[PDB]
């Protein structure tokens, strides 16, 4: 399902010998974190200058040529819950995204929650284990469309 | 001799007064001004 959907439009970062983050091309931007350290891979999408956020914990940039691959739309319409995810499905219930235990380690700190038809909706950036269920510090978009960040107590970037 | 001794707050003119805290007063309201831009940047940051 979102796996292949989201293959080739998803670039990892590598840390020098592993990954240790996910980036994503949303609207023409080369949006990936700032706490995950190291050099995205590529040529075409590594020599841009990228521009920091340090509110959001993002950094976007440009594509010079991918414009016609580069196919991510964003979108803050949003019902409340059952949405496709790189690793299983996750859940948007009482106005929190959530997710089963366990699943998510080092290396996917940037990774996209896609929609029923393959829109990105969330950008992952940590989570923590607390509550009923753990829960995940995620930049999306409110109901006006302008980014926003969800973030619970203690979600420290897993 | 003078009959009185030169004092700072004195010897500067007051057209030289007007000049120096008018340029001064021009930095201290670029600063007020920088202040409060960082004050609306600290409401926005609160607001998202």
């Amino acid at each position: 399902m979102c796996m292949k959907l989201e293959s080739d439009k998803t670039f990892p970062i590598m840390l020098n010998g592993q990954v240790n983050g996910y980036a994503c091309v949303v609207g023409g931007r080369l949006m990936k974190p700032l706490h995950v350290e190291g050099k995205i891979d590529n040529e075409q999408l590594a020599a841009v200058k990228l521009k920091k956020a340090s509110m959001y914990d993002l950094e976007y940039g440009d594509v010079p040529q991918n414009m016609k691959s580069d196919t991510l739309q964003y979108t803050s319409d949003k019902p409340p819950g059952f949405y496709n995810w790189h690793h299983g499905a996750v859940q948007y219930e009482n106005g929190r995204f959530t997710v089963p235990r366990g699943v998510g380690g080092k290396g996917d700190s940037g990774r996209p929650i896609l929609d029923n038809r393959g829109r990105v909706v969330a950008i992952v950036l940590g989570g923590a284990n607390e509550g009923t269920r753990t829960a995940l510090s995620v930049v999306t978009w409110n109901q006006k469309g302008v980014t926003i960040k969800d973030t619970p107590e203690g979600s420290e970037p897993w | 001799p003078h009959k009185v001794d030169q004092e700072f707050q004195a010897a500067v003119s007051k057209t030289s007064w007007n000049w120096l805290l008018a340029l001064f007063g021009g930095a201290s309201s670029l600063i007020v001004v920088g202040l409060i831009v960082l004050v609306c940047s600290s409401m926005l940051i609160n607001t998202r």
